[PDB]
């Protein structure tokens, strides 16, 4: 390889190192489950239920 | 939206880069979506839109009828044969569809792309180290569910 | 001092009598190498702390590429292992093992006539074999530049493939 | 037994006891310190939450590792197979017992010393190579050879970068380098020594990038793959231990040791020797692998070249200030 | 004298503890815990499929050219060793007779490097065919 | 309230999975009880999984890898590529019938204590594929320690199949040496989860409208 690709390798592996070690000083991105409960949006395609009317009897 | 290509060589690097282009396309794309959304209906008027619009299924009879019916023997496609391409993530993707009247498809023939790119993978990969394979099936962007069906 | 000379002693010369008379190259590499770990540690009780140290370290790097060429050619299960037993025989051994015997019994006879002060042991520096070999030896190291080199140039005009 | 030499002998004793004790404590507790560490530089947590702090996360990977079965193949060599990881986890132990952390704290005050690093690394080699050939698996091979072929790149290299550092003491004896470092670290004048050493002692460990031997996307983890309970800990306890023996001797023979302005020597010296067990974790975390031949192709076209240069450059600047 | 004995003291001990520690902690991984029984457990791993052979073979290396080469500039590291440690008292005479050395050894690895015997990757991973 | 499996590979057994298995009660003093809880908690705190996918199951087991659910957390990140090193097989994806005998022989590598995780509707009982080329359930060759249905299951119903496993393991009985005692593996019959929630779940009234964020 030539000088220049060489530096050029030396300094890339270099702002890798320093970019990750910057990731270091980050916020964390972690939802904590299960100490904090997953977020579910209102249509979310989980278990299966039966339900009743307002009236109370089941709507089956 | 550009369509970003190469210089002439499919490379590993090559594609993972026109792939990354596609991507900030694609925020484009995205960008423009949620700028210009229609106002309109999220269903077709047709009277084959399975199924139809709830609401309407839920207070009218005849609407009723046609949930009830698409839902349970299923919509009825007349006899026809019909196909259609698409840009999926992993190459074109296509649909040929195959009705003989009824309310099950006669033919369903699903082309992916993930099988045409593990079957060139001995060609191009003949005579290299096991590390380039190894980059090479990482630059594919195939999964097996696609290869297989 | 003493200690370590005749165990690290004993243990050489055992390896090596196993190096000998083994089949298994690995397991006869492995031997070589418990051998010239015994030979450093004997070069260690003399006071020859330089020549210890280059035993091991320039012997664990050409062992390696002797592993390296036994897992090329060599090992291949029971084979070569079923074929190095068949080529040793009784006759095959006890024909030079007399030969080798009355060699070391005319060396050793010379060896116990000799003056012996004994060896006492103290430590000859890396620093002054240094300055011995840029020294008085100065031709001695150009000239093992170009032996090595002769090597090198030979192991490429030999050992290529096409 | 009342007698002042007789309990020098057991003080110097029971300190290279603590240093042996303290050095293999370290090592499992940086196969913690790494979760935690690459947790902490991929915006996440690691291990936390069995004990305080995920503290007590080693003791439980340890009762583990121990009830594990551990295994021996018929299909393998057993006794070398057993005795792979015995090297993996000593050779690089005993490159440790040469490091002085502190004034009065070393276990060998070796006139060879960095020679006496030079063989354990030498001997360290044979434990992949054993561990890829017993095991009689195609991955494993592959492994083994990987790794011989990583040895032929960084080997030829790694003793003439430490040799510009040995120049300037004008010793082998790791003392005698530190002292020699009183006024300016090593790292300014041997700046070139001190980057190829990086390079070489990275590889000495099989660390990553230069983790060919044990390339989990390539060789399904190598050498190892039919090693498990205690041999498997022991192959990386091993390593750990490595990290800590190679960020020590960089500490040693590049960043003065020991000395420091304010702080105590030993903790100058952990600090320093904390800092590139931390550097260790973030070049596995920050940059790829190269492939093997562009490894062996760089360490023997810039690498050597460089490490001959700077010792002759070395001796040029010591005997014209001399 | 004592302080040189008592290191001695230390680093046998320093081996014979570390050595002793290795085996108690093999011995311990080996009795403690139970054992599993398959039909196919005594096969070596070859994600999930019998193997065609086995790993006895003659599995020829490309580096062993390099490896020759190794095992030739490992000893000229050693004549380097021994002169980087008393590089003031040989003075600058032993400068230049380390200048011609250095130098005949980075002839070698330049031609070496030149008539292509430190080159063994296949063609099609030379990477040649770029954009 | 324990079943005991037995295994026997060369018994007069062809069927898999090769071993039996029977109701008993607790076998569990003062010492080997508290060791026993005390290698429970070292198991159930350090989990290696293998690294182990069929089908895209195995990239939600593999998004509660990474840093937006961080199930290195439990200590159950390792994901080793070797079953000698592996003590969790997740069955993450569809058994298909090509791949059944790599997924027993794979089974059969892995050393003991290993635990299975069915993951997903084709693990647990083929699924929506009922189709001639794909086993109904990964259960019908390999004993399964938990079933997560979804398809796929988010990463979190992964991560509480793995609570699920500790808590399994953290009260299962197993040979603390293979020189000297019953060699047997006790696992607790526990309650169901279903029965278990059943209280909590048919209390719920109302939920929100799906017409929302
Ligand atoms: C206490 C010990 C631990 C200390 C921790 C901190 C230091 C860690 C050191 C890590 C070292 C990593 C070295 C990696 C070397 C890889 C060289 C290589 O093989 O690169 C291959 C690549 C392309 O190969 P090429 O030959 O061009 O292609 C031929 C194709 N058949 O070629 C290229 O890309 C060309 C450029 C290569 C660049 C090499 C690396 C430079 C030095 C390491 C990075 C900097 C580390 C910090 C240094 C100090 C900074 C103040
Ligand atoms: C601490 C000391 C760090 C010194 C190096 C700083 C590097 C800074 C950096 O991040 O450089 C990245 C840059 C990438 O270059 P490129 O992708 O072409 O982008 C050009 C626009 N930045 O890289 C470059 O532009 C390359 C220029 C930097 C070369 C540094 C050379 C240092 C001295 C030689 C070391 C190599 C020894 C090899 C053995
Ligand atoms: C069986 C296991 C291996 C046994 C052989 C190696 C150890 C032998 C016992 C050494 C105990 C220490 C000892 O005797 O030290 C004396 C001497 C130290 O040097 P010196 O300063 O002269 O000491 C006298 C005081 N002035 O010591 C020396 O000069 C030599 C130091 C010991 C030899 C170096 C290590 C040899 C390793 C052999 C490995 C064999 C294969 C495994
Ligand atoms: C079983 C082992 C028993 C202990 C072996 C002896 C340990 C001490 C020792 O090797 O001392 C000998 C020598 C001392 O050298 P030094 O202290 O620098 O000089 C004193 C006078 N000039 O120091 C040396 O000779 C150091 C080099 C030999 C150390 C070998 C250790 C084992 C290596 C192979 C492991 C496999
Ligand atoms: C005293 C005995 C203690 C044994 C403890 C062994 C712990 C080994 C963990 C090392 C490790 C392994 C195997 C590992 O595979 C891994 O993933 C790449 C890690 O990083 C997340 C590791 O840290
Ligand atoms: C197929 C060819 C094999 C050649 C093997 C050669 C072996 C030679 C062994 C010689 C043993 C000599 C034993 C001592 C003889 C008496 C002393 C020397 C002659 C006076
Ligand atoms: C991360 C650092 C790893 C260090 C490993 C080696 C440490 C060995 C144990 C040393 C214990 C004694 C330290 C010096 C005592 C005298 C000074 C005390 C105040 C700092
Ligand atoms: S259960 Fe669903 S998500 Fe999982 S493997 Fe089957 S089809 Fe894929």
């Amino acid at each position: 390889m030539t000088l220049k690709e060489l530096l050029v390798g030396f300094g890339t592996q270099v702002r890798s190192i320093w970019m990750i070690g910057l990731h270091a000083f980050a916020k964390r991105e972690t939802r904590m489950y299960p100490e904090e409960p997953v977020y579910l949006p209102p249509r979310y395609r989980g278990r299966i239920v039966l339900t009743r009317d307002p009236d109370g009897e089941e709507r089956c | 939206f550009e369509i970003p290509v190469g210089g002439g060589v499919s490379d590993c690097y090559t594609r993972v880069m026109l792939k990354v282009e596609e991507l900030r396309q694609s925020l484009r794309i995205l960008e423009q979506c949620l700028n210009n959304m229609p106002e309109g209906p999220f269903k077709a008027d047709h009277p084959l839109t399975t199924p139809p619009p709830k609401e309407r299924t839920l207070q009218h009879i005849e609407t009723l009828i046609t949930h009830f019916l698409q839902v349970s023997w299923g919509p009825v496609m007349p006899a026809n044969e019909s196909f259609q391409m698409i840009e999926a993530t992993k190459g074109i993707n296509s649909y040929y569809l195959t009705s003989d009247g009824s309310t099950m498809s006669y033919r369903t023939r699903v082309r992916t792309p993930s099988f045409a790119h593990l079957q060139q993978i001995p060609a191009a990969i003949r005579g290299s180290l096991v590390s380039d394979l190894i980059v090479y099936l990482g630059s594919i962007d195939f999964v097996m569910s696609d290869v297989d069906r | 001092m003493e200690f370590a000379f005749y165990i690290c002693g004993l243990i050489a010369i055992l390896a090596t009598l196993r190096v000998i008379t083994h089949t298994n190259p690995v397991h006869a590499l492995l031997y070589l190498i418990i051998s010239l770990l015994a030979i450093s540690g004997v070069f260690f009780s003399l006071g020859a702390y330089f020549a210890g140290a280059l035993e091991i370290i320039v012997y664990a790097g050409a062992i390696m590429v002797l592993f390296v060429f036994v897992v090329m050619m060599l090992n291949l299960g029971g084979s070569e292992i079923e074929q190095e037993r068949q080529w040793l025989k009784p006759q095959v051994w006890i024909g030079p093992a007399i030969l080798s015997a009355i060699m070391l019994v005319v060396i050793v006879y010379a060896i116990l006539g000799v003056n012996d002060q004994g060896i006492d042991g103290t430590p000859i520096s890396a620093k002054a074999v240094g300055i011995t070999l840029f020294g008085p030896y100065v031709l001695a190291v150009e000239l093992a530049s170009m032996l090595l080199l002769a090597g090198l140039v030979v192991a490429f005009h030999v050992g290529r493939e096409e | 037994w009342i007698s002042p030499e007789l309990i020098e002998i057991l003080l110097t004793i029971l300190k290279a006891v603590v240093i042996l004790l303290v050095v293999v404590t370290c090592g499992a507790f940086m196969s913690f310190g790494e979760r935690r560490l690459l947790g902490l530089f991929q915006n996440r947590y690691g291990p936390n939450r069995v004990g305080w702090g995920g503290s007590l996360q080693l003791v439980a990977d340890m009762i583990k590792m121990f009830f594990k079965e551990d295994w021996i193949p018929k299909f393998s060599d057993r006794v070398i197979f057993t005795l792979a990881p015995m090297i993996a986890f000593t050779s690089l132990l005993l490159a440790f017992a040469i490091v002085p952390v502190s004034p009065g704290w070393v276990v060998a005050d070796l006139n060879i010393g960095i020679l006496f690093f030079l063989m354990m690394a030498g001997l360290a080699v044979y434990a992949v190579l054993f561990a890829g050939w017993s095991s009689n698996n195609k991955y494993s091979l592959l492994g083994a050879m990987r790794a011989s072929a990583q040895t032929l790149s960084y080997e030829v290299f790694l003793g003439l970068s430490l040799m510009g550092v040995v120049a300037q003491a004008g010793s082998f004896n790791m003392t005698d380098i530190v002292n020699s470092q009183a006024h300016v670290w090593n790292v300014i004048p041997q700046f070139f020594g001190f980057i190829t050493f990086a390079i070489a002692g990275v590889a000495v460990c099989h660390r990553h990038p230069f983790d060919q031997p044990e390339a989990e996307q390539e060789l399904a983890d190598g050498y190892h793959i039919e090693y498990s309970g205690m041999k498997f800990g022991l192959f990386f306890v091993g390593e750990y231990i490595g990290i800590v023996t190679i960020s020590a001797l960089m500490v040693t023979l590049f960043f003065g040791g020991w000395q420091g302005p304010l702080l105590p020597p030993f903790i100058w010296f952990a600090l320093k020797t904390a800092f590139f067990m931390m550097m260790f974790i973030l070049i596995r975390a920050s940059l790829p692998r190269p492939r093997y031949d562009q490894v062996m192709s760089f360490g023997w076209k810039i690498c050597l070249p460089l490490t001959l240069i700077n010792l002759l450059v070395t001796a040029a600047v010591i005997l014209w200030q001399a | 004298s004592t302080e040189v004995i008592a290191h001695h003291w230390a680093f046998a001990i320093f081996l014979i503890v570390a050595i002793g520690l290795c085996c108690l902690m093999l011995v311990g991984g080996w009795f403690l815990g139970g054992r599993a029984r398959a039909r196919s457990k005594n096969v070596p791993f070859e994600s999930g499929i019998d193997s065609v052979g086995s790993a006895r073979l003659r599995l020829s290396a490309k580096f062993y050219l390099v490896a020759m080469f190794f095992v030739i500039f490992d000893v000229e590291a050693l004549y380097l060793f021994a002169w980087s440690t008393s590089i003031r008292e040989s003075g600058w005479v032993g400068f230049v007779e380390a200048a011609i050395f250095i130098f005949v050894l980075l002839a070698g690895l330049v031609y070496l490097v030149r008539i292509g015997a430190l080159d063994w990757t296949p063609a099609r991973s030379r990477r040649e065919r770029m954009n | 309230d324990y079943t005991l499996t037995r295994i026997d590979p060369n018994g007069e057994n062809d069927r898999y999975p090769l071993q039996k298995q029977e109701i008993v009660t607790d076998p569990l003093n003062v010492f080997m009880g508290k060791l026993n809880d005390m290698v429970n908690w070292g198991r159930k705190n350090s989990i290696w999984p293998y690294n182990f996918g069929l089908s895209c199951c195995y990239v939600e087991m593999v998004t509660s890898f990474t840093a937006v659910h961080d199930v290195a957390r439990f200590g159950a990140e390792v994901l080793r590529a070797s079953p000698r090193q592996a003590d969790l097989m997740v069955v993450a994806g569809t058994c298909f019938t090509k791949m059944a005998p790599v997924i027993q022989r794979l089974y059969d590598q892995m050393l003991e204590p290993k635990w299975v995780i069915s993951m997903g509707a084709c693990a647990n009982s083929g699924g929506m594929y009922d189709i001639y080329s794909v086993v109904q359930g990964v259960d019908k060759f390999i004993p399964v320690d938990v079933y997560i249905p979804g398809c796929p299951p988010r990463p979190e119903a992964y991560m509480q199949a793995l609570m699920l496993l500790q808590e399994s393991i953290g009260k299962e009985r197993r040979p603390l040496s293979w020189v000297v005692g019953d060699q047997g593996v006790y696992r607790a019959n526990m309650q169901s989860e279903r029965e278990r929630k059943r209280g909590e779940r048919i209390a719920v009234t109302n939920l929100r409208t799906p017409d929302e964020i």
